[PDB]
């Protein structure tokens, strides 16, 4: 009965709504029972080094199965002829068949193909041997304990930080971009040019050794008398092997930009230079604010003065630093969409600049991991925009945002949410009637009458990188341009040469479907960010519910008086902006997929011909691409592809369980489950046993989160498997 | 020349496409007598395709790779190299006629609501009125403009409903 | 991969005795009434 | 014949009757100038 | 219940076909009893802690 | 347990309380209004959270608030 | 003396958590008793509810 | 109940109107015969408590370890069986 | 003043078949109502539980498992009969609690002499905001 003891309204609750409600309710710290400022905090501090240590154990965990099931030995020695293998399989319900399916990478029992890409990147930072593998689990399982034990410490009284400690701000930027960030990104330079750039050139250099092995020949001098171009001397050539000094070099911080043609990775050595260079400017960025040494920034002084006059935002920043500063939930908006943005960059950026040594010919790593992110960064982002609905339900002070940028921006939130309704309208419209328009004239035997807007300004930005396909000769496509001969002993080379190859996804070439999808892409984006930002700003109030600000940032309905008020909070909004988040990233990763299918097989023309029509999404993708998957097993047997067509099958089941949750309300469900209770209270030989909790139907909200769950999880089982299976079957 | 893209007069995959559509059609027709209706009705069909790909090949079309068309939506890049009525000249058609609509219904609104039932105005519709507002929204842009400029076309915002934040 | 025996003790120890453990004691601990 | 005239004025009747005009219209247009892909003056 | 629980994993359990099923499905029933037999503990532990 | 609340809104119509289906509202002496009546809850703890007042109630915006909070058999509305 | 609004004027509304907040509404009768809002405002515009009559105070009244 | 004629409720017998009935359940001593009660008592003596039913199932999940441990293989099972040759894959891997 | 009246327990029930939508386990361990009605001849009525049931000349004395299935058939008597009625409390221990017409007249109509409880002096839009009360286990409307 005392169960939920952080809130003891709940605890009250004598149904199974109670213990429901206090799973889901056990991390917001601030609704609970006597919670003040410090205490929140600190249990943020605790929960994070929690997570801290969560994170460490599971890396460590991949370290350790690689080291020990996996076949890293022999995946160094031969990258493109060897499986990397995650883990080994004991599964007692197994049959032989299954058993001799599973066994592939050379390892003696039953194993999972590792699609996660940690080969190719522990490869890359230099890790050779399973040794090597396992001390950094084990180092990694210590420094998780550290950070166990220093989460325990500082809740203790004599450890606890003051709450003005959490808010010092300067203080926290400064640290974190100057040794977070700074010092973080120079000792992995450190590390790059002691270890993993000798190891690139076959010269081990570990522990017992790199104390008495020489980076660069000329030590330090040339650092310490400014002569830091002989620390780019000799690059590896462009007939260099990975993991042999066969063609090496001694330069550690080169320049050359491009890949490596063995590879097709970026070179080690511009990575290194990258670091350092990012470490300098997070360092001085690091310098930036005031903290007791008299000199900095008051950043209450730099919002306080952006305020532009003739009131063109009103008080421009007034307040801002104690909105932020006071708000957890502006704070938690703002990383969100921040780390979101970064997640899709990463996403976009490790496909066309594989970093890893033998990426890019892995097909279904590369296709997992942007997947992957691409999926995390949508999630992500619809975090930030519901706990910006948070801020507003919870921590928005009129009084004190009074005529600065959030006081304006919530004035004229009509003009806002109406624009972004009519530039969804547009971009729905236009882009829908395209694609049926296509539709009718391939079925009408007309391909000659289909719609195809060329791309041109994606085209031409792709020109003024040095494209020389669409013969624009703009910027770097003209080496006759001041950016062409500025940097031409520079990255141009290397960067001109893997931009006018068709070998890579240095910018691929794009046509009218890729601008049809692109269109796409941006319907999906806009209306998620209308229904996003429509609840957010509709949070506090609208006019069927004025006064929703005092009804908190989730709560089932109003009832059905005014009309119907169905889906009317802030979480609502994001609940069903979920959705459209799931449909937006389903076509960025369907047109990802589809484009790098055409490109791996060599036949770009599939997608070139058939993304402009949906029927050739349907049947020459999804419809194509499913043979090898819906045969992983059948009557005739089964093979290593039957895990993937499980998983498919069992993501559609649990799509439609969510359907369950979405469609049926909760009111035929609480009569049937009386109807239960009425059946079992009077069953012979059952009146022995009674619930401790009274059986109730689930709430309004609990359901569609339920329902919203079941969706997305359907929806990410899916096409992950569809992805892995139509890849890993065919390369 | 725009953008990698060859004419469909010169490029041989369009031709290749007529030829493809052109020799499907005589497979169809190679089953009928020569005076049938389905032998008329294949025969006006070819001649639709022969003069339709004659036609994009006349109007000076893009085509890619293969044999499609491809249009240009930027103004000057369709200018100068003469593909203005790929995107451009249908866009100030298309705002032309969406203004006439939208500026016809708009007068139809401020017409009749100030009427003794507005309300029925607009599932009962005068039909002689939208006639003529039909015809006179044909003058939408200066219409428009004038109504813009006089400062009658928008609303002050103080006289608009919003929710209490 | 050595020590074949490990994961045929630890598969069934987090599949059936640790979840078997773990959902008593909560389901213990969920009507403790006075804890 | 003013009450069946206004039943005509119905916004059912006026939008099926103008719908169906504009369809006509459209139709007969690509009837006699068929497969305009581009608006070439 | 323990003489019940015997027959649908002696006919139909994976080990069906081979002599020694009776052995297997012995073992099994074991853990079924001892699994139900924690099922009782618990409800007898949460329904009858204190007083009525 | 869900919280009711009346408001100075209030016209003293009494189609609130005659749209409670647990008997939660009634009709008080008042000086705020022209019918001399205003609406009270006094018995919170018989509220469902139907919402049926705010239904009835023709003030704009409404007199009658409900806000639904802490959930008990009663609230629940369960009979078993 | 008479307080408030002529009978039969034109007003806007000044409060903000209103259905016809900042509209057009007449006045259709003012009580002198001491009512809190004794202002009856009679809208062409109905809400979600349906009524389109509403009271209001003083302060959140302004004529034409 | 006082259900003499309709009269089902009654606050001096409050316990029959609310509903609280046996249906089924009646007292009675005999059931069991002798010396096998006797024997049933012993076989579940000290086992009563609750720590030491507990350790019964304590001892219940040891034996679901000790079939991973040696039980698995001794029924055969696939998992921990031998195996024959491998696939390439579509391209030149392993 | 005003007194209750006291709940007679020995008052005749109405002609009734049995219905499986009766009292439950929640009547012997919680609560379970009753309701009380006066009528002026033998007539059938719709029972809150379902089925239809005779209700005798007289008293008529008739047990529901919630308070929301009393006052349905105290409204249905109200209006398609024109009977008043009187439910009560009973809890499982022996007391029994008045209930709906609790100081004589109906809730809809003023006695002068009630408790105007829960009635703020404000407006909707007169609440404070959620920030100024942040960390009270207290929602806006009731400071
Ligand atoms: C130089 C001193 C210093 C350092 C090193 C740190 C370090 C840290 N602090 Mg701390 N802090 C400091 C000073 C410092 N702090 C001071 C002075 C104060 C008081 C004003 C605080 C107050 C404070 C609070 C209140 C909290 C922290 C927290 C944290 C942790 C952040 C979470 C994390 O690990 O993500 C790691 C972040 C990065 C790795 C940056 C990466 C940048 C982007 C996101 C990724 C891109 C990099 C790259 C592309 C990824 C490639 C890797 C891939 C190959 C695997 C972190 C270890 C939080 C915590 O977790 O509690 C323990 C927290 O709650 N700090
Ligand atoms: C740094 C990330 C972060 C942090 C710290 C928080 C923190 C918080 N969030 Mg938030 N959120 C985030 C990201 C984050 N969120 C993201 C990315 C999303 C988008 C999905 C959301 C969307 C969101 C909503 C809508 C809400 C919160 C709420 C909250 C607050 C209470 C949490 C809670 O409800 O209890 C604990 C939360 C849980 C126990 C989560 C439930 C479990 C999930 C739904 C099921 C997972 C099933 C699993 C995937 C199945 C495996 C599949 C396999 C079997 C096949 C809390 C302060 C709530 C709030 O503010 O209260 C008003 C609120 O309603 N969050
Ligand atoms: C594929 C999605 C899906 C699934 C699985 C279900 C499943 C179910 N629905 Mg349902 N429904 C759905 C979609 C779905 N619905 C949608 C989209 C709607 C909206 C129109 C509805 C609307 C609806 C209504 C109105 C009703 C149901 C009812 C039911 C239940 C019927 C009882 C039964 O089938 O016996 C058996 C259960 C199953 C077949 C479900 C799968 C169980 C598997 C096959 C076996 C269990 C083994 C288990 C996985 C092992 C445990 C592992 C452990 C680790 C957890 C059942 C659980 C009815 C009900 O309440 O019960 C009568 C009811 O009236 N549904
Ligand atoms: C809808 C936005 C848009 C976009 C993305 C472009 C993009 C482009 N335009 Mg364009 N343009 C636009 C609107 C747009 N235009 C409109 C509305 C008009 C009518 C006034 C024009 C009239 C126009 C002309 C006359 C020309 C271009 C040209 C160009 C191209 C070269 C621009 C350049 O040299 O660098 C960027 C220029 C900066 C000032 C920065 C470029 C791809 C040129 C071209 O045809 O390319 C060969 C050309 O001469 N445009
Ligand atoms: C002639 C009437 C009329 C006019 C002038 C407008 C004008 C406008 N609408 Mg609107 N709309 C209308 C009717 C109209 N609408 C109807 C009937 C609906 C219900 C389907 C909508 C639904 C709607 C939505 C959901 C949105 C708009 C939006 C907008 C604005 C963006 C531009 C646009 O075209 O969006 C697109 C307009 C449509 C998709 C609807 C067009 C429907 C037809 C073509 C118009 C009606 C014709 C009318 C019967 C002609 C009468 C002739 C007369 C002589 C009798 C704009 C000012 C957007 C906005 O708010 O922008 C900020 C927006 O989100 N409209
Ligand atoms: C979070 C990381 C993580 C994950 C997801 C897994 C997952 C798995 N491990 Mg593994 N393990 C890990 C870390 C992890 N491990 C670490 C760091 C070590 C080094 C000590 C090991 C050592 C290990 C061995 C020796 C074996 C496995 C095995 C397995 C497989 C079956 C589970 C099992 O029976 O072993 C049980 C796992 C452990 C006893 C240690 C895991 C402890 C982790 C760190 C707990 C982390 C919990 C997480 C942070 C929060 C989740 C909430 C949870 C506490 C309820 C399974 C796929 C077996 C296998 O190979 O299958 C074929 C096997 O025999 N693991
Ligand atoms: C997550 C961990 C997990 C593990 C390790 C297992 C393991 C096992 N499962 Mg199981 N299962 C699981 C989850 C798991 N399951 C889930 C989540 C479900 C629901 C989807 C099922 C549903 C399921 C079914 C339907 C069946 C199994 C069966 C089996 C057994 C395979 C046959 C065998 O080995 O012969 C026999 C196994 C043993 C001899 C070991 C158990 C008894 C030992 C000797 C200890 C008993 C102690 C006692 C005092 C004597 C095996 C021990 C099959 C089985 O044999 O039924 C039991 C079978 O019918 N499982
Ligand atoms: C908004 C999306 C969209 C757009 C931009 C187009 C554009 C076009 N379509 Mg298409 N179409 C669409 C959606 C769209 N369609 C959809 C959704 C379908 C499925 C029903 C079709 C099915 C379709 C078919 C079957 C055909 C076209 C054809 C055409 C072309 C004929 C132009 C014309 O009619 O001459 C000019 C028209 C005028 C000058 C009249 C304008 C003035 C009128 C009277 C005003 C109307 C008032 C409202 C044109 C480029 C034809 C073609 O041959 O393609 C090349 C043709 O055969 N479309
Ligand atoms: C603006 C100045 C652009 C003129 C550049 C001339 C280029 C060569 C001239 C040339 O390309 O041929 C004429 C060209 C269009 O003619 P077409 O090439 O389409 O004619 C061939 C086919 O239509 C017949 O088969 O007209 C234009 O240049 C653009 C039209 C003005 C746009 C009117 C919009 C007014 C607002
Ligand atoms: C709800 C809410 C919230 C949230 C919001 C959000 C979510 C936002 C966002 C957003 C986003 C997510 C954004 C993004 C961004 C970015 C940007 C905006 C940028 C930029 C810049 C530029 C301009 C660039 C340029 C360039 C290029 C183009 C490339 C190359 C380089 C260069 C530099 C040249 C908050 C809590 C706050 C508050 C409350 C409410
Ligand atoms: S919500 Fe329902 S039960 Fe509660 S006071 Fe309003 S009408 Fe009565
Ligand atoms: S319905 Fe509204 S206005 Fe009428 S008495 Fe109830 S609270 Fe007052």
């Amino acid at each position: 009965k005392l169960f939920p003891k952080f809130s003891q309204a709940l605890a009250q609750d004598p149904t199974t709504r109670r213990i429901w409600f206090g799973i889901a309710t056990a991390h917001d710290f601030e609704s609970h029972d006597g919670m003040t400022e410090e205490r929140l905090y600190q249990k943020i501090f605790a929960s994070h080094f929690g997570q801290l240590a969560i994170i460490f154990l599971w890396t460590s965990g991949n370290l350790f199965h690689v080291a020990w099931q996996g076949n890293f030995e022999q995946w160094v020695q031969d990258p493109l002829h060897i499986r990397p293998i995650a883990h080994a399989i004991w599964d007692p319900h197994f049959g032989q068949p299954a058993v001799e399916a599973f066994t592939r990478g050379g390892a003696s029992g039953p194993v999972n193909i590792s699609t996660s890409g940690v080969y190719q990147w522990w490869y890359t930072i230099g890790l050779r041997t399973n040794q090597e593998l396992y001390t950094g689990s084990i180092f990694l399982l210590v420094l998780a304990a550290l950070f166990l034990f220093a989460g325990w410490l500082h809740l203790q009284p004599a450890f606890q930080p003051a709450l003005s400690w959490f808010k010092n701000a300067e203080s926290r930027l400064n640290h974190h971009l100057a040794g977070l960030f700074g010092v973080s990104s120079l000792a992995w330079t450190g590390h790059l040019v002691h270890v993993a750039i000798p190891e690139s050139r076959g010269q081990h250099v570990g522990w017992d050794n790199f104390l008495t092995v020489l980076p660069h020949p000329a030590g330090l001098t040339p650092f310490f008398t400014g002569n830091w171009a002989a620390y780019a001397e000799n690059p590896d050539s462009a007939s260099h092997v990975f993991n042999t000094a066969q063609g090496s070099g001694t330069a550690i911080l080169t320049f050359l930009g491009g890949f490596h043609p063995q590879t097709q990775s970026l070179w080690l050595t511009d990575m290194a230079h990258h670091h350092l260079a990012i470490a300098v400017i997070f360092i001085l960025a690091g310098h930036m604010y005031r903290t007791i040494f008299g000199i900095g920034h008051s950043m209450r002084e730099i919002l306080e003065a952006q305020t532009p006059p003739s009131g063109s935002l009103g008080a421009g920043h007034k307040g801002l630093y104690d909105t932020v500063n006071n708000s957890l939930h502006f704070q938690l908006g703002l990383a969100l969409a921040s780390v979101g943005t970064i997640s899709s960059l990463v996403a976009q950026h490790m496909y066309s600049l594989p970093p890893y040594a033998f990426l890019a010919q892995d097909f279904t790593t590369q296709a997992a991991l942007y997947t992957h992110h691409q999926y995390i960064a949508g999630f992500i982002m619809c975090g930030a925009f519901a706990h910006g609905a948070i801020f507003f339900v919870r921590d928005y002070d009129p009084a004190q945002n009074r005529g600065n940028v959030l006081a304006r921006i919530l004035d004229h939130k009509e003009a806002l949410i109406s624009h972004l309704s009519w530039a969804s309208l547009f971009l729905g419209f236009h882009t829908l009637g395209l694609y049926v328009h296509n539709d009718v004239v391939q079925a009408f035997g007309t391909p000659e009458k289909q719609i195809l807007i060329e791309p041109v300004f994606a085209q031409w930005i792709q020109a003024a990188h040095g494209k020389t396909a669409y013969g624009f000769d703009f910027l770097l496509s003209s080496a006759t341009s001041a950016p062409s001969l500025a940097g031409q002993a520079l990255w141009l080379p290397g960067w001109l040469q893997g931009i006018n190859s068709d070998a890579n996804s240095l910018f691929l070439t794009i046509g009218p479907g890729d601008f049809l999808v692109h269109h796409a892409i941006a319907l999906g984006l806009h209306t998620t960010t209308l229904i996003l930002v429509k609840g957010a700003l509709d949070a506090r109030g609208s006019k069927l519910m004025p006064d929703k600000k005092d009804f908190g940032y989730s709560f089932p309905c109003d009832g059905p008086g005014r009309g119907g008020t169905c889906d009317i909070s802030a979480w609502d909004a994001f609940y069903l902006a979920v959705f459209w988040m799931l449909n937006t990233i389903g076509w960025v990763t369907f047109y990802w997929h589809w484009k790098h299918l055409g490109i791996w097989q060599g036949n770009v023309n599939q997608f070139n011909e058939s993304s402009t029509y949906l029927m050739g999404w349907l049947r020459d993708y999804l419809w194509l691409n499913s043979s090898q998957l819906i045969n992983g097993y059948n009557p005739f047997g089964m093979n290593s592809l039957s895990v993937w067509a499980w998983m498919f099958l069992f993501g559609h089941l649990i799509y439609a369980t969510g359907f369950m949750f979405l469609i049926s309300w909760r009111g035929y469900w609480q009569e049937l489950i009386e109807t239960l209770a009425w059946a079992h209270e009077r069953t012979p030989l059952a009146n022995l046993v009674r619930w401790r909790d009274k059986p109730v139907a689930l709430s309004i909200v609990q359901a569609r989160l339920v329902g919203l769950t079941h969706f997305s999880v359907g929806y990410v089982l899916t096409y992950a498997a569809f992805l892995i299976a139509s890849t890993s079957g065919k390369f | 020349d725009v953008a990698g893209l060859t004419p469909c007069s010169e490029s041989k995959a369009f031709a290749k496409r007529k030829k493809n559509e052109v020799k499907a059609l005589n497979k169809r027709l190679k089953n009928y007598e020569a005076d049938s209706a389905p032998a008329l009705a294949l025969k006006a069909t070819i001649a639709r395709t022969e003069a339709r790909f004659d036609k994009y090949a006349k109007q000076g079309l893009l085509c890619g790779t293969d044999g499609l068309p491809h249009l240009i939506a930027d103004p000057g890049l369709a200018l100068r190299y003469g593909h203005a009525g790929d995107v451009f000249i249908p866009t100030i058609g298309f705002i032309y006629f969406a203004g006439w609509l939208g500026y016809a219904g708009s007068k139809y609104l401020q017409a009749v609501a100030a009427t003794a039932k507005p309300i029925e105005k607009e599932i009962i519709i005068d039909v002689p009125l939208a006639w003529k507002l039909l015809w006179e929204g044909f003058g939408w842009p200066l219409r428009a403009f004038a109504e813009y400029k006089n400062g009658s076309l928008m609303e002050d915002d103080a006289k608009i409903t919003v929710s209490p934040r | 991969m050595s020590a074949q025996f490990l994961p045929s003790i630890l598969v069934p120890l987090v599949g059936l005795v640790f979840p078997a453990v773990a959902m008593a004691s909560m389901f213990l601990y969920i009507e403790k009434e006075e804890i | 014949m003013k009450d069946f005239t206004t039943y005509l004025s119905t916004a059912p009747v006026l939008t099926l009757l103008s719908v169906t005009v504009v369809a006509g219209l459209l139709i007969e247009i690509n009837r006699f100038f068929p497969d305009a892909l581009i608006a070439a003056f | 219940h323990g003489y019940l629980l015997v027959g649908p994993f002696i006919k139909l359990g994976p080990l069906r076909d081979v002599e020694n099923v009776a052995e297997i499905v012995g073992c099994i029933n074991g853990a079924a009893t001892v699994l139900i037999l924690t099922l009782c503990l618990a409800y007898g532990a949460v329904t009858f802690q204190g007083e009525g | 347990s869900h919280t009711v609340k009346i408001y100075d809104t209030c016209i003293g119509c009494t189609q609130c309380v005659r749209a409670c289906p647990t008997d939660v509202l009634e009709m008080v002496p008042w000086d705020g209004c022209k019918a001399n009546q205003i609406a009270s809850a006094p018995r919170t703890e018989d509220c469902v959270g139907c919402k049926r007042c705010e239904s009835a109630c023709p003030t704009d915006f409404l007199s009658v608030r409900v806000y639904l909070g802490s959930e008990t058999t009663r609230s629940m509305g369960l009979a078993y | 003396p008479d307080v408030g609004p002529k009978r039969g004027t034109q007003v806007r509304i000044l409060r903000p958590e209103s259905y016809w907040f900042r509209e057009t509404g007449k006045v259709v009768s003012v009580d002198q008793s001491g009512i809190r809002y004794p202002v009856v405002v009679r809208f062409e515009k109905v809400n979600y509810a349906g009524v389109s009559t509403n009271n209001y105070a003083l302060d959140e009244v302004v004529a034409a | 109940k006082y259900g003499e004629e309709s009269r089902y409720f009654d606050l001096k017998d409050l316990e029959n109107t609310v509903g609280s009935w046996d249906m089924y359940g009646q007292e009675d001593k005999s059931r069991y015969n002798g010396l096998q009660s006797e024997f049933f008592e012993r076989a579940a003596n000290g086992l009563s408590r609750r720590e030491y039913i507990l350790g019964l199932v304590a001892i219940g999940g040891a034996g679901i370890l000790a079939w991973g441990g040696k039980g698995a293989a001794d029924v055969r099972l696939p998992t921990v069986g031998p195996q024959q040759p491998a696939q390439v894959g579509p391209r030149g891997r392993l | 003043a005003f007194t209750p009246p006291t709940l007679q327990s020995d008052t005749p029930s109405p002609i009734f078949g049995g219905s499986t939508g009766g009292l439950l386990s929640q009547a012997q361990v919680e609560e379970f109502h009753v309701i009380t009605w006066e009528s002026k001849k033998e007539q059938i009525f719709e029972m809150p539980t379902g089925g239809a049931a005779i209700m005798r000349q007289g008293p008529n004395l008739l047990k529901l498992a919630r308070k929301e299935q009393c006052l349905a058939l105290l409204t249905q008597l109200r209006t398609k009969f024109k009977i008043d009625g009187y439910i009560y409390r009973v809890f499982p221990n022996g007391e029994v609690q008045y209930l709906h017409p609790k100081d004589g007249v109906y809730p809809e109509k003023v006695n002068a002499g009630r408790s105007g409880d829960n009635t703020n002096m404000r407006r909707i839009g007169q609440n404070k905001e959620p920030v100024q009360i942040k960390f009270s286990g207290k929602i806006p409307a009731e400071f």
